[PDB]
RNA sequence: GGUUCGUUCCAUGGAAUUAACGUAAACCCUUGCUUUAUUUGUAAAUAUUAUAAAGCAGUUCACCUUUAUAUAGGAAAUGAU
């Protein structure tokens, strides 16, 4: 038989049974759900608070320590760059600017994204490239006519020792030295700035960070094209300009902004609202009887039963060759994967992920300088200006009227505010910057 | 007792069980013979043993009387096998081997050589080409691991032309100023 | 060297596009209670789906998500650091969380659907359980007599832990699990 | 100790402070200087074959060297900063500076920070839907049925965990028997 | 910054400490026009 | 001063009563267990009369620093005492400026 | 004449291939053991919630460190041979993978091939077998030792440290108490 | 000059055309309704309290009145809701 207290759970069965009711109502489209990680850094949840009271305190930590990490530069002693000694203090902006880190907690490991404007590659890699093709060219003919020469006799092989390629390989070096120095400044020079986003340098900053959150941490650096896409870049840039006594401010705010580039568009469009009408394209006003059942049991076409069909009629579906209707599989070491992988067309698929997100195109921006940012050496009162470009309104919201998920229960999810604090020799000033996206 | 309501099952027809098996065997049929072994010629081994367990795991009765369309939104845009590893739309794959602790960036001397062995793999097939040499200033290591191709954290790229930002902007300033 | 015309998709792939299937309990005696916790709903209301279709596949009924009343944290703050105290704003942490109860489970199989949601655990997601499991009398001989069995399981997994012949820095072994165990968990 | 001083004593010393050629090369390291006595036999025959060989091809050594100096030319151009500059404002390193042409203009390749954030959720999505469909088939063979317990499963333990987590409420076990 | 230049420092790599070095400019930027600390008393007042 | 280590072990704000109450945290650690003895020997009723009160001398030479009400929470970014919040350690105002940047997890600016 | 020209279309087809990546392959692969050491470390009669409450045991004495298989198989080699030299502690390594990259990057660093017979008796006797010392019933009140084992045997919040520097100042005063 | 809770809207001016912020919209709680989920909440139950994710809803329809014919407003327990 069975238990007795196995009986005292069974009994307790008051189950409401699911009912399949059909919709007799329209329903619209879903807000827009931003993403989750945007809303708070550090996206996390522990059932021991005691692992979460210290997170806003290594956020300052660990920033500092990234900014640090891509700062990162050879000694000048390693690639003869002949330091030239000099007690000021440089400011160099040719570099990797980092933003905020963004970490996605688990109870196994933790994702840190950081987004970075690489400026050094932008300079390394054109400088390199000006390097005549002719340098590879000729080069490899001194490997050849110096083989020809010192390892043969008369004007790889078995009577050929590595002792003797040893002083072959100093002859080249002897005659091509200050020529393979400049090549190797810039090679070592770019493969650093490569090495900074890959693993060969990034699981000695692990190490160093995962002490802070005991766990093993994922990188996700993203590689910015233009620095007004990011406040926190933006902010530190305009700071930077601006530490030089001779700084021209409202000058330097302006070469920003004429470098933030607006799209066209119509603004009576743009501010027009929408008027609410029901969309009978939805998957749920489509079918407003969601059981398989109803759907495929010849509701209105005939021979629609298989679901693979109903679906193709719905999604966009890649493996279908001519997209509906059609998937034709041929019938009777490499790497394992389908027969037709190279066949697929992600063409319109990148259109749909790409189109189902908000706030890509950049539509507002906003600087404010505020401090002491004089250039005389005394005590004066202090400055503040203001510039801007477009504008931070949440159009989606504002204008059309559709509903939208504010951040944090006040801030818009569309814009990204950031503060950059530094100070002159005569005092402290900070740098705000507003950017929106449309 | 059942976990569900027989209401939407009896309009259909399905009353008697019977009934109710000759929906699916009209409706969701397995797989042939000729179908299980063309499907099989296409995805490796391993991508194949993970479907011949799942047509054995979902059973075709519970599609009919429970089986529902998700318009969750979290439900995937658009149909496609997942089988790969895709550029753009896909996390970057990490198939690389670890780096090495005990490496350190090359010296005029070890450049050198690097160098040399690098003028020979591709004399190996004049000279180096634009291929070549552009793959030894973006792909050929300067430390010594031996050529290690580690496998980069660096967040997969857009398109060339990104829709729905493609389209919309003019270059404010012109290269002839 | 033939083209043969796939009638269907593999249900593996349809099945992403149904609403997760549900197994049926026929006693309906709870053997799990999964409660996942956080403050947002698209990570909570996906993983929610994705253990409830995990769950089908192993033949565990599931029934769910439960939407539990949210916690709600409130903290009113001055917003001056200073004397002005006649201005002040409120702040919340609102906890919203979903419990899936499974019912009608094998043990093991419980623990495979366990050990699957926490290798791919979803960001920013919180999960406790309550496993429930019956027994017959005499567990102190069932305890033992479990030995060798659990000797053998552990045969290949010993190589993960390696330590100097008599490691002296654990000293009392007891004590070092105890006190170590407040310092990884922070106090407690 | 006491105020600190700068520290100027930092230089790399270079190997050869002139290009030399095989011929003159050999002859300073064939000087007897610091070698050992069976390696100098090396350089010996090395410097033998080199002197034994044309007029003409040593000729063609000297030009090709200085083939290479030609190819090499643009590359340690100092290039002049643009009047107008503002990357190369104050850049005191002389190697990074370029003609900064079209280096900040937008080629509608990128969108913005909180837009990657709704690309990296997609790219999320796909990680699950590609273990939803060919690793989650695979826990069906491993999986047991349930037995409903027999007559002498009396008692009802639980355990309760937390996931990968170290909480104190984790060691508690329940029991109830009837 | 100092577990990190020393972690890196054997790569030959290094990094300036914008918080430190801004300490030591400001520091003898006293002493240049005579503001720096005095000397440090070790013994009793006598 | 005997407690205050000779290597700074604090990587929040370090301040003058940040680094005594830290000093205070770390002597009662040790001395618990010490100084549960004496307060259950002077509440057992059923000891002799002068076994508790000799743990009632020795509890009162015990150092300042063992005894626990010494100890209060403190800002571990601005090393107040004034308006901490123990689930942040915090002052209620870097609690808001950090609460709106989202630098704290889950909390939200309350409306309803 | 300083003039660049602009990125060619076979440059830009191969940056592609850099920034945007290459289409890779993806072997599915799920066993129990893929899930051993995720698993709930559960006390149940199953022997696989055994199993992983012995291995829970040996992440506690390896540091602490959760049970990550996916992320990598690197670490900090200077850190780890302080700990199994200088401090003479067990050390875990999630793979054998994780193992084998901490004694190629180290010059001679040799680790054992598992622990040793007492350390793996020590482990299941508690974690798994659960082998306690029942507090015994003490009648009288009188009884100050007897009693105090009670209470400091009947609660994990009293380590066998913390009974020892009560029992060492308790005994002191019963015996600074009497003729 | 009208109108509007409102530099709201309409018309007009021998000078206007526009951009940003506030405003408005939207957001959170609350209200009615639909679908979803039924445990730790619910007597039962064919699902109706509660719990909480998403969607819809208003001054919308009807009635009365209405300037320059351009923009609208009123009625408030005995029209609907
Ligand atoms: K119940
Ligand atoms: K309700
Ligand atoms: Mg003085
Ligand atoms: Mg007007
Ligand atoms: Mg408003």
């Amino acid at each position: 038989s069975a238990s007795v207290i196995f009986s005292k759970y069974i009994n307790n069965n008051n189950n409401k049974l699911i009912p399949f009711k059909i919709k007799n109502s329209d329903l619209g489209r879903t807000r827009y759900f931003p993403p989750i990680s945007k809303e708070w850094k550090n996206s996390i949840y522990v059932f021991n608070h005691n692992n979460l009271k210290n997170l806003p305190l290594f956020d300052i930590n660990i920033n500092s320590l990234i900014k640090d990490y891509f700062n990162l530069q050879f000694k000048d002693k390693i690639l003869f760059k002949k330091k030239r000694l000099s007690k000021v203090k440089v400011v160099s902006l040719n570099k990797i600017y980092a933003s905020k880190a963004e970490i996605k907690h688990t109870n196994t490991k933790a994702i840190l994204t950081v987004y970075t404007f690489n400026r050094e590659k932008i300079s390394l890699y054109k400088k390199i490239k000006k390097l005549k093709k002719s340098f590879y060219f000729v080069f490899d003919k001194i490997i050849s006519f110096s083989e020809r020469v010192i390892l043969s006799g008369v004007p790889v092989l078995p009577w050929i020792t590595e002792s003797h390629v040893n002083i072959w390989r100093k002859i080249i070096i002897a005659s091509l030295y200050k020529e393979l120095i400049l090549l190797r400044k810039y090679k070592l020079r770019l493969d650093l700035n490569k090495y900074k986003f890959e693993e060969k340098l990034l699981y000695r900053l692990n190490n160093l960070i995962m002490k802070y959150y005991n766990k093993k941490v994922e990188f996700n650096i993203v590689n910015m094209r233009s620095f007004l896409l990011n406040s926190d870049i933006l902010t530190k840039i305009l700071a930077l300009k601006l530490k030089n006594r001779n700084a021209r401010v409202i000058k330097i705010m302006d070469v920003i902004l004429n470098k933030a580039n607006l799209p066209k568009i119509n603004r009576v469009q743009e501010k027009a609202s929408l008027i609410k009408s029901v969309d009978w394209n939805l998957l749920e006003n489509k079918f407003k009887n969601l059981n398989l059942s109803f759907i495929l049991n010849d509701a209105s076409y005939a021979e629609r039963n298989n679901l693979s069909e109903l679906l193709n009629k719905l999604y966009y579906n890649v493996l279908l060759v001519s997209q509906k209707g059609v998937w034709a599989l041929r019938s009777p070491a490499q790497p394992k994967v389908s027969s037709f992988a190279k066949a697929k067309k992600y063409a319109k698929i990148y259109q749909i992920i790409f189109n189902s997100i908000n706030y890509k195109n950049m539509g507002g921006l906003r600087l404010e300088i505020k401090g002491r940012l004089t250039k005389r050496y005394r005590a004066d009162r202090s400055l503040f200006k203001v510039k801007w470009k477009g504008g931070l309104k949440n159009l989606d919201s504002s204008y059309k009227g559709l509903s939208s998920v504010n951040m944090r229960g006040y801030a818009k999810p569309n814009v990204e505010y950031s503060i950059f604090t530094s100070k002159r020799r005569i005092g402290a000033f900070a740098v705000k910057g507003w950017v929106s996206g449309k | 007792r059942s976990r569900f309501k027989n209401v939407r099952a009896v309009e259909m027809g399905l009353t008697s069980d019977a009934k109710i098996e000759s929906f699916t065997k009209k409706k969701f049929a397995e797989y042939t013979e000729d179908e299980k072994a063309a499907l099989a010629h296409n995805y490796p081994a391993e991508h194949m043993e993970a479907i011949e367990a799942a047509e054995a795991a979902i059973d075709p009765k519970d599609l009919t009387i429970q089986g529902r369309l998700r318009v969750d939104p979290y439900r995937m845009p658009y149909i496609d096998d997942f089988s790969e590893i895709q550029p753009i739309i896909d996390k970057r794959a990490r198939r690389s081997a670890p780096p090495s602790h005990k490496a350190r960036f090359m010296d005029v001397d070890e450049f050198t050589q690097d160098l040399i062995n690098w003028a020979d793999e591709i004399r190996r097939g004049t000279g180096p080409t634009d291929g070549d040499i552009l793959s030894y200033i973006l792909e050929r290591s300067s430390m010594t691991d031996n050529n290690l191709q580690a496998n980069s954290s660096l967040a997969p790229a857009l398109p060339d032309k990104v829709p729905g930002v493609e389209g919309k902007y003019r270059n404010a300033i012109d290269p002839a100023d | 060297e033939q083209e043969v015309i796939m009638s269907r998709m593999p249900r593996s792939l349809e099945a992403l596009y149904l609403q997760p299937l549900r197994r049926e309990a026929e006693y309906g005696v709870p053997s799990c209670d999964l409660q996942l916790r956080s403050y947002s709903i698209r990570n909570l209301e996906f993983f929610c789906d994705f253990a409830l279709r995990a769950a089908y596949y192993l033949g565990l009924p599931a029934f769910g998500p439960v939407p539990l009343p949210r916690m709600i944290e409130r903290w009113t703050v001055p917003k001056s650091h200073f004397i002005f105290k006649k201005s002040q704003e409120n702040f919340e942490r609102v906890t919203l969380r979903r419990l899936i109860q499974i019912k009608d489970g094998h043990p093991e199989t419980v623990q495979l659907w366990l050990a699957f949601l926490q290798k791919h655990a979803y960001y920013g997601i919180g999960m406790k359980a309550n496993v429930w499991e019956f027994s017959k009398l005499g567990v102190s001989k069932a305890m033992d007599e479990s030995k060798s069995e659990v000797e053998k399981l552990l045969e290949t997994r010993w190589e993960h832990l390696s330590h100097v012949s008599d490691m002296k820095g654990v000293g009392n072994f007891e004590d070092f699990l105890a006190k170590e165990r407040l310092r990884i968990s922070g106090g407690r | 100790e006491g105020v600190p001083v700068p520290k100027r004593e930092d230089d790399a010393k270079l190997e050869f402070t002139r290009p030399y050629n095989p011929g003159e090369f050999l002859s300073e390291k064939l000087r007897s200087d610091d070698l050992q006595d069976w390696e100098r036999e090396r350089y010996e025959r090395a410097l033998t074959s080199w002197e034994q060989t044309p007029d003409d091809l040593k000729r063609g050594w000297s030009t090709m060297i200085r083939d290479i100096e030609q190819a090499a030319a643009p590359l340690r151009r100092v290039v002049m900063p643009r009047r107008s500059t503002f990357w190369y404002e104050e850049e005191k390193d002389t190697d990074l500076i370029t003609n900064e042409d079209g280096e900040d203009d937008f080629h509608e390749n990128d969108i913005m920070s909180l837009g990657h954030g709704k690309l990296e959720e997609h790219r999320e999505f796909r990680e699950y839907a590609r273990i939803a469909v060919w690793e989650m088939p695979l826990l069906s063979k491993y999986a047991k049925p349930f037995v409903p317990p027999t007559s002498e499963e009396v008692l009802r333990f639980r355990y309760t965990t937390y996931m990968g987590e170290f909480h104190p409420a984790d060691r508690k076990v329940v029991v109830e028997f009837c | 910054i100092r577990e990190l230049q020393k972690e890196f420092g054997t790569l030959g790599l290094e990094v300036d400490d914008e918080v430190d070095d801004d300490r030591l400019e400001h520091l003898a930027a006293l002493r240049a026009r005579d503001k720096g600390a005095p000397k440090k008393k070790r013994t009793a007042p006598s | 001063s005997m407690f205050r280590a000779k290597k700074l072990d604090l990587g929040c704000f370090t301040n003058v009563r940040v680094l005594r109450d830290h000093s205070k945290r770390k002597a009662f650690l040790e001395a618990e267990p010490e100084r549960q003895a004496l307060r259950y020997v002077i509440r057992n009723t059923t000891l002799p009369a002068r076994t508790r009160a000799v743990a009632q001398l020795q509890l009162t030479q015990m150092h300042a620093y063992t005894r626990p009400t010494q100890i209060r929470n403190r800002c571990i970014l601005g090393g107040k005492s004034r308006g901490i919040l123990r689930d942040f350690k915090m002052t209620r105002y870097n609690f808001r400026m950090n609460a709106l940047m989202g630098n704290i997890p889950g909390v939200k600016k309350a409306s309803w | 004449d300083d003039y660049d020209a602009p990125p060619t279309e076979e440059e830009k087809a191969f940056l592609r291939g850099l920034e945007q990546g290459k289409v890779t392959e993806y072997v599915p692969k799920l066993t129990p053991d893929t899930l051993l050491g995720y698993g709930p470390p559960v006390a149940t009669d199953a022997a696989l919630g055994k199993v992983e409450s012995a291995m829970r045991t040996m992440r506690i004495l390896g540091g602490g460190l959760p049970f990550n298989d996916q992320s990598g198989v690197t670490s900090d080699p200077t850190a780890i041979k302080h700990r199994y030299v200088h401090e003479k502690k067990p050390v875990f390594f999630s793979s054998v993978e994780e193992k084998e990259w901490v004694r190629e990057s180290l010059d001679k660093f040799a680790v054992s091939e598992g622990p040793e017979k007492k350390t793996k008796q020590k482990i299941l006797e508690t974690s798994v077998l659960g082998k306690y010392e029942e507090p015994k019933y003490v009648e009288s009140l009188t009884e100050t030792v007897k009693m105090v084992e009670k209470y400091q045997g009947g609660t994990f919040s009293y380590a066998p440290s913390d009974a020892d520097k009560f029992n060492k100042k308790l005994n002191q005063l019963l015996a600074a108490g009497l003729p």
